[PDB]
């Protein structure tokens, strides 16, 4: 309990009073004071470890918070504690030498409510140089590239906001000489 | 083992079997009634329990119940790594990304 | 593990020998197409598709059944490289 | 990406049992309680 | 010394929760019947889940819709609960609208209601909204058998659409008890009692039903030698 | 699946006949692979009781909970009558049916143990 | 690209390694038996399926 | 779709049989309540129970034969009989030898509607002077039934025998992981069987799917 409020991943209440707005991206409380604070919740932040650093408020729309309580979760938390993993019911029995020498057996009911299910973002880029007989540039106008294959890409060839590339997809253009 | 008791529904045979096999190991002990020996054998942490695949009670009980179990950074995804060819280095013609 | 493995080792003073004649044979079977197979047409390694049982297409498993018919001759010097490769090329194409 | 626990991940408790994603195994061929309940997890014992 | 036809007891709560009894068998038979039907039932029985949605403002599912408590990840979280029960056989696929406003709990009732087509859990929690949220969506639910993860299908009804994992198999939990009973003359014969707790599209009986229809054709499977 | 079960209840109680043995086993009185002393020889239960013909057979009652694999029982093995469990021969005939050879498999390996 | 993957191909696949050996080889090899070849056999996951018994 | 059905027997003993594919958790589900209903439910007939001249018990051996009376009676759980008659449901068969003498089951006088598949079965030897009368009992039964469970017998000093009823000696079911198409671990079910020979593999395994599906068609009416 004492972690996630030392660790500073789940934002928590500066003083006693009632939360007008419950929203994912940010949480705003009316205290006391009359003031009214602004929580912008971290959404999914690439860690410099790739997991996703995530905010899941646990406070309803329009109610009573004291100070120093909980108003939304925060990456690996769960009722403002420390969530690391999900507790799943283990068997600890070998079965048919699937879990051998420390190989774990598992149900795909885990995989079915989507426990173990770790969001990871990876930081990809690229950068351009001036060179003589041409420089680099970010765009979506890609050299003998089908449209289909630009599919997910804006025009200034980044790629959409909400798209699902794969490897061999294109992500950021460059071109050069 | 209290809703079981409430439904109106007696000891498996199976479970009586797993019994059987345990007070064999010496786990339980014997002589008592199933739901005693059921009491006495979950206080150990450990539950009869059915092979789902063959249905057979797994002959001998065994310990079951919720572990922190958490995933750690080391998947496979990013660790996957085949390949038939790969472009070589210019410094050096060796497969290099 | 392989087929006969054992007799295989036994054919041979060195189990490098048995890899380099069965090596060179599966070179040969391939160099051919296994049309210069000893294996008789009941003998043909066989795999299973979603057609039907096919030709096996790896050569090495080919010359170790060929070899465990002892059907084959190896040893150091049996003939010269030049006219023993016309001379298979000149059987098969 | 939301990368599922597929067969091979890393799995470990807080006891220092560093564990393999085995076989995802459906709730079928796995053990259970006489209530029906299926097991989540099946862990070798001999990594006690 | 030959055992007759053995009778068959019936005892269902609900559309949840089914038991059905079945006595007396020989000796083994009890999970010799018990366990594939069982099997069957937790795998291959054919069921309805989720298995698209699209949010409005919402460009994939690791977005979060502005005045909602519940991000886009939590809210599929929530929908991979929605129980549908199709009314009708013929019809594999349905896709329910939900829009709604101002300091309201959406839930399973606020689903546009379609015609045969009944949503088994409607105090089901999908989002919370606010004073200016604004919650529109489609979700695609189709029927399907087992589960099948978002990467396999990848159910996309628009660009903007959002693959779900299907939990198509409605049955919850399967157990079944063996028990001693005996005809008088002979003992130790065996006494079957199926307990089957399913989500409510499809019924306990007609879940055991589908399962023994299975088994038989995979009985069937076993006439041809070759 | 290899050893042997050292139950207490029998304690090595010594019999006269067999059956009297066998009895006493029926009774409760003493476990089926708890260690005796029957007439002259040393057997437990298993191997008088429940006396299998064929290897195959043991195993086959084994199925039916019958006996267990770690109960010491008497199986007629190569033409050679043994005092073992059913699944110590389980593991007899594993050896040589995976090595397509029933002879120099049950030479091979150690059975009493 | 990936959904360029068919049944055929996959049987292809299954028809090429039939006869072939891939040989594994653990971090860091310590002895002969370091490395050692194994008939590939295609698996569901994306998780090198390695026999239990040459662990050791 | 269909799963293919390869089956390769080889004489009334042994049979193997190849179902693939089946959908993932379908291998097991087939494999291991066939293979409850082939070893505890298939018609059988065994010797129940056995009586000699001069056998007071089942561990007092006989006199002018090598064979351990154990060993015979052991012998006689080998035996294998078949029942030509669909109706017969128990034959007392008889044996009378003498002098030095290899009883063979074929020894057995004949039975009408009785036929001993492997006569061939070394039953008992005699010596000098060596006599052997007895008479055993075939039933039909299924399954495994110890000779205290049963507790049968025709006469006094007839010793109980354990029912060998199944003809099936053995099912075991290897469900290795074949592919179709791009799926690899469907469940190939390769079911092996032994049986005694009255019963071919295949009549066993036909008579299983056939006792499975009689046993599916219960629930009915309630």
């Amino acid at each position: 309990e004492r972690v996630v409020r030392d660790s500073l991943a789940a934002l928590y209440a500066e003083e006693d009073g009632e939360v007008a707005k419950v929203d994912g991206n940010r949480i705003v409380v009316r205290y006391e004071d009359g003031r009214l604070v602004e929580y912008p919740l971290r959404r999914f932040y690439r860690s410099n470890q790739g997991t996703a650093l995530d905010q899941r408020p646990r406070v309803v729309v329009g109610q009573r918070v004291r100070k120093g309580d909980l108003l939304a979760d925060g990456p690996a938390s769960e009722n403002g504690f420390l969530a690391l993993g999900q507790n799943v019911l283990v068997a600890i029995m070998p079965f048919d030498g699937y879990n051998f020498e420390d190989a774990i057996v598992i149900s795909e009911e885990l995989l079915k409510r989507d426990f173990y299910t770790s969001i990871h973002i990876e930081r990809y880029e690229i950068e351009a140089r001036d060179t003589k007989l041409g420089p680099e540039r970010i765009t979506r106008d890609i050299p003998h590239l089908s449209e289909a294959a630009l599919r997910d890409l804006d025009e200034e060839g980044v790629v959409r906001i909400g798209a699902e590339v794969k490897p061999g997809d294109i992500l950021v253009g460059r071109t050069s000489f | 083992f209290g809703k079981r008791k409430g439904e109106g529904f007696g000891v498996d045979k199976r479970e009586v079997e797993v019994l059987r096999r345990a007070e064999k190991l010496g786990l339980v002990t014997p002589g008592k009634t199933p739901e005693e020996q059921l009491k006495e054998l979950f206080l150990q942490g450990k539950v009869v329990l059915y092979d789902g695949r063959t249905g057979e009670p797994i002959e001998g009980p065994i310990v079951v119940g919720q572990m922190f179990i958490m995933k750690l950074y080391h998947m496979v995804e990013d660790k996957m790594h085949a390949r038939s060819t790969g472009p070589y280095s210019l410094i050096t013609q060796q497969p290099l990304g | 593990a392989e087929p006969g493995i054992d007799k295989l080792f036994g054919m041979v003073d060195s189990k490098y020998r048995l890899t380099v004649v069965v090596a060179k044979r599966a070179q040969q079977l391939l160099r051919h197409g296994f049309k210069n197979t000893v294996l008789e047409p009941e003998e043909r390694p066989k795999m299973q598709t979603l057609e039907g049982l096919f030709d096996d297409p790896n050569a090495v498993t080919w010359a170790m059944k060929e070899l465990l018919t002892g059907r084959l001759v190896f040893g150091e010097n049996l003939v010269p490289e030049d006219r023993l490769q016309k001379e298979m090329e000149r059987l098969y194409p | 990406q939301k990368r599922k626990l597929q067969v091979g991940d890393k799995l470990a408790n807080r006891h220092g049992n560093k564990g393999v994603v085995a076989k995802i195994l459906p709730v079928e061929d796995m053990p259970h309680l006489p209530d029906g309940t299926p097991v989540d997890v099946i862990l070798n014992p001999l990594g006690v | 010394s030959k055992l007759k036809a053995p009778v068959f007891t019936v005892r269902t709560q609900g559309r949840e929760y089914g038991e059905f009894v079945l006595e007396p068998l020989e000796r083994g038979f009890g999970v010799t019947l018990g366990n594939p039907l069982r099997r069957i039932l937790l795998s291959s029985i054919p069921g309805t889940a989720v298995t698209s949605v699209y949010i409005e403002d919402v460009l994939h599912e690791f977005s979060t819709i502005p005045g909602v408590k519940e991000d886009v990840v939590e809210i599929i979280l929530n929908l991979k609960e929605l129980v549908v029960r199709f009314l009708n056989p013929s019809l594999q696929t349905v896709t329910l609208l939900l829009k709604a406003e101002g300091p309201k709990e959406v839930k399973a009732r606020d689903f546009l209601p379609v015609a045969d087509v009944e949503i088994m859990n409607p105090d089901l929690h999908i989002a919370t909204l606010e004073e200016g949220g604004r919650l529109n969506m489609e979700v695609r639910v189709d029927r399907g058998v087992g589960y099948v993860p978002a990467e396999k299908h990848g159910i996309k009804d628009r660009i903007n659409a959002i693959p779900v994992d299907a939990v198509f198999s409605p049955v919850r939990r399967v157990a079944f008890q063996v028990e001693d009973t005996r005809l008088g003359q002979r003992t130790d014969l065996d006494k079957l009692t199926l307990r089957i707790w399913t989500d409510g599209s499809v019924t306990p009986l007609e879940a055991l039903n589908q399962a023994v229809e299975i088994l038989r054709e995979h009985l069937t499977y076993f006439s041809n030698p070759q | 699946i290899t050893q042997v079960r050292k139950e207490k209840k029998g304690a090595g109680l010594e019999f006269a006949t067999p059956e009297e043995a066998l009895a006493a086993h029926e009774r409760g009185e003493v476990a089926l692979n708890a260690p005796i002393k029957v007439a002259g020889r040393e057997t437990s239960v298993g191997r008088l009781k429940y006396v299998f013909a064929n290897p195959d057979e043991a195993l086959l009652a084994v199925a039916h909970g019958i006996v267990d694999l770690q109960d010491v029982v008497t199986v007629r093995y190569m033409g050679k009558r043994l005092e073992t469990s059913p699944g110590r021969i389980l593991f007899a005939r594993i050896v040589a049916e995976a090595v397509e050879d029933e002879k120099v498999a049950w030479e091979l390996i150690q059975l009493d143990v | 690209r990936q959904r360029d993957i068919k049944d055929e191909v996959w049987d292809a696949l299954e028809e090429v390694i039939h006869g072939k050996v891939v040989l594994l080889n653990r971090a860091p090899t310590l002895h002969r038996l370091g490395i050692q070849a194994f008939q590939p056999v295609l698996v569901e996951g994306q998780s090198i399926q390695l026999h239990p018994l040459v662990c050791e």
